[PDB]
């Protein structure tokens, strides 16, 4: 069913402000003002940060502020601090409790690092095994939030894609991988395949084509 | 210290039944409605079900209707969730969630949370990996291997039996819907050495007693 | 000072069902009503006999605070000369009413997921209430030609109904807390007075 639409990622410099949108339908966020915002740090439960759209529970700083307009709620964090780095989820209680996709708020603590992509075609042994798999390895990026997109013959593709959640490395940058599983036939039929990783504004692309 | 404690998590096979419990302390449980909210690993929150203060009015989410049953004992101050015909899509952490007496937050918001309990619905049993060489392209080159379809974790990967270390990046694995893992290890090398040096993956999945060596060469 | 205990009726943690409306008797004190006007953000604050600016300079024998809970679209009935289930069978106000009706939205406190069935009202009554009467009887109401004999059933109804307040209603169907201040001016001494009548004693 429905999911309220939050941005996948948001980046904010420390001390400054950020705003996470949360867009729904007129039968959800517009129906009533029962909008709430939850913070979740890795491996712990959510915490209520906003309710009744703009209300702050006891013990929540006034740096967290909630607003609404039409079908869109907005959480705003001022005076950004490192502890605020976390996943944030909105929720609308109209007919049922509906959540958003979540938004990873990164509090920027290092210069931006662009991703390094390495794209591997399917091995000959795997093709012999009637299977095929393309491997897209993204490394050395920061902030730790990328969007991977597989593209066939300069056209989109979406079935068979399994992507990793960014994981911190030793150098405190992030790395992920994406596997596009295909049929030997699909691979040898198309002309080329491409992996596109979007980080901040820029996008990096790599292309593999079948060989003989 | 108002506190909610979940229990009864574990691994079940697709199609069987489990029963989670959530015990309450510190507030007037019988006075507020309480919910189950779950979160699949690495993904977002999903509201599952709620029971009124009165214990008869119960509501669920379509993804769950017909399979989960919510109940509460207001004399023991407990609540339970009986799940049946469990699918792998139900694999998740289950939190129970309500509000406290002091809070001015109404019960339609999730103010008070437990620590959760994990439910893993997986048919999968121990499988050894299958290693495939990601050959170098034809300055610098990148080669590696693909450890594919292994369970459980972990898998360990080395190169040239420990002789090669600089430039090795082994990536965290992906959980495939199947229930099985697959990871990749990549090393970056001089292109001028593809003819002379021999590059070899050394994979080891200890939970299946599987030690594999796979030679990665160009072409 | 000996000020009056309005916070005991306007901030009570629990309010009464309309049919069993509660009544506190305020006496032997001074009261600042302009403080009470700006005390909170009230949805409704209507004064009939008088107005609150003028009230700070008046003296009454006793003051009565009647308190209870009802649906938003029933607050119109808490007025003199009104008709409806509430104004005729639960809480009636005289046509010669000198007092103030105050009400505010209490959705976060009194409606509950699935319904709050503890708040009640009277649904059936042979006759209308007299002004300021309270009726808490639970005698079966005869809606047919056949007598009931104290047995519930067909055309033989239990006279009280639950509001079942829910948050997923529209405002009209949401619970509102109401306080009716009524200022009685008998022939006996004024026990309650406003603050502007201290200038005559200095
Ligand atoms: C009813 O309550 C309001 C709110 O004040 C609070 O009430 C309780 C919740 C208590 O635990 C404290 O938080 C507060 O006392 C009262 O409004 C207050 O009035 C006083 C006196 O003038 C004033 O000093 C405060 O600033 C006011 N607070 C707010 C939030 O406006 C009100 O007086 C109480 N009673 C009545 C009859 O209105």
């Amino acid at each position: 069913q429905s999911v309220l639409t939050q941005p996948r990622s948001v980046s904010g410099s420390p001390g400054q402000s950020v705003t996470i949108s949360c867009t729904g339908t007129s039968s959800d966020v517009g129906a009533y003002n029962y909008v709430s915002w939850y913070q979740q740090h890795p491996g712990k439960a959510p915490k209520l940060m906003i309710y009744d759209v703009s209300a702050r529970p006891s013990g929540v700083p006034d740096r967290f502020s909630g607003s609404k307009s039409g079908n869109t709620a907005s959480l705003t964090i001022s005076g950004l601090q490192a502890e605020d780095e976390a996943d944030y989820y909105c929720c609308s209680y109209a007919g049922s409790w509906v959540f958003g996709g979540g938004t990873k708020l990164t509090v920027l603590g290092q210069p931006k690092a662009a991703p390094s992509v390495t794209l591997f075609p399917p091995s000959s042994e795997e093709l012999q095994a009637n299977k095929a798999t393309l491997v897209c390895l993204i490394s050395d990026f920061y902030p730790g939030a990328v969007t991977v997109a597989w593209k066939a013959d300069s056209s989109p593709v979406k079935a068979g894609v399994e992507t990793t959640t960014p994981s911190k490395q030793s150098n405190n940058k992030y790395a992920a991988s994406s596997y596009l599983s295909l049929t030997p036939e699909q691979w040898k039929s198309h002309r080329s395949y491409s992996c596109q990783v979007t980080h901040e504004g820029s996008t990096v692309e790599k292309t593999v084509a079948p060989t003989e | 210290q108002v506190q909610l404690v979940e229990s009864g998590g574990g691994v079940v096979q697709p199609g069987r039944s489990l029963r989670l419990s959530c015990a309450a302390s510190g507030f007037t449980f019988s006075n507020y409605a309480i919910h189950w909210v779950r979160q699949a690993p690495g993904k977002g929150l999903e509201w599952v079900a709620v029971v009124s203060y009165d214990g008869s009015n119960k509501y669920y989410a379509e993804s769950v209707k017909g399979r989960f049953t919510i109940s509460r004992d207001n004399s023991k101050n407990t609540l339970s969730l009986q799940m049946i015909s469990l699918r792998p899509e139900d694999t998740a952490v289950y939190y129970c969630a309500s509000v406290a007496d002091t809070a001015m937050v109404p019960e339609w918001y999730f103010d008070l949370w437990g620590q959760g309990t994990m439910v893993t619905v997986s048919s999968a049993s121990t499988k050894g990996p299958s290693v495939f060489p990601l050959a170098p392209s034809s300055g610098t080159a990148a080669l590696g291997c693909l450890v594919k379809d292994y369970f459980p974790e972990p898998v360990t990967v080395s190169w040239n039996s420990g002789a090669l270390t600089s430039g090795v990046h082994t990536f965290p694995a992906v959980l495939q819907s199947s229930g099985l893992y697959s990871l990749s290890s990549v090393v970056t090398v001089p292109s001028s050495s593809l003819g002379t040096q021999t590059y070899i993956c050394n994979v080891n999945h200890k939970p299946s007693n599987t030690k594999v060596d796979k030679k990665v060469e160009p072409k | 000072t000996n000020l009056c205990p309005f916070g005991e009726v306007f901030n009570a943690t629990r309010f009464a069902s309309v049919y069993a409306w509660n009544r506190k008797r305020i006496s032997n004190c001074v009261a600042d009503y302009s403080v009470l006007y700006n005390s909170a953000s009230f949805s409704t604050f209507k004064c009939y006999g008088v107005s609150p600016t003028k009230l700070n300079d008046l003296c009454f024998t006793n003051v009565y605070a009647d308190s209870f809970v009802i649906r938003g679209d029933e607050v119109r009935q808490i007025a003199p000369g009104q008709t409806g289930k509430i104004a005729d069978y639960n809480y009636k106000l005289p046509d010669d009413f000198t007092g103030c009706v105050i009400a505010w939205n209490s959705n976060n406190l009194d409606s509950k997921v699935g319904g709050n069935y503890n708040y009640l009202y009277r649904l059936f009554r042979k006759s209308n209430l007299k002004p300021f009467e309270r009726d808490i009887s639970t005698e079966i109401y005869q809606a047919g030609s056949t007598p009931c004999n104290g047995v519930e059933g067909f055309n033989c109804y239990f006279p009280l109904q639950s509001y079942g307040f829910q948050p997923t209603n529209g405002v009209g169907y949401q619970p509102y807390r109401v306080v009716v201040l009524s200022f009685e001016l008998l022939h006996a001494p004024a026990t309650v007075c406003g603050p502007g009548l201290e200038v005559l004693f200095q």
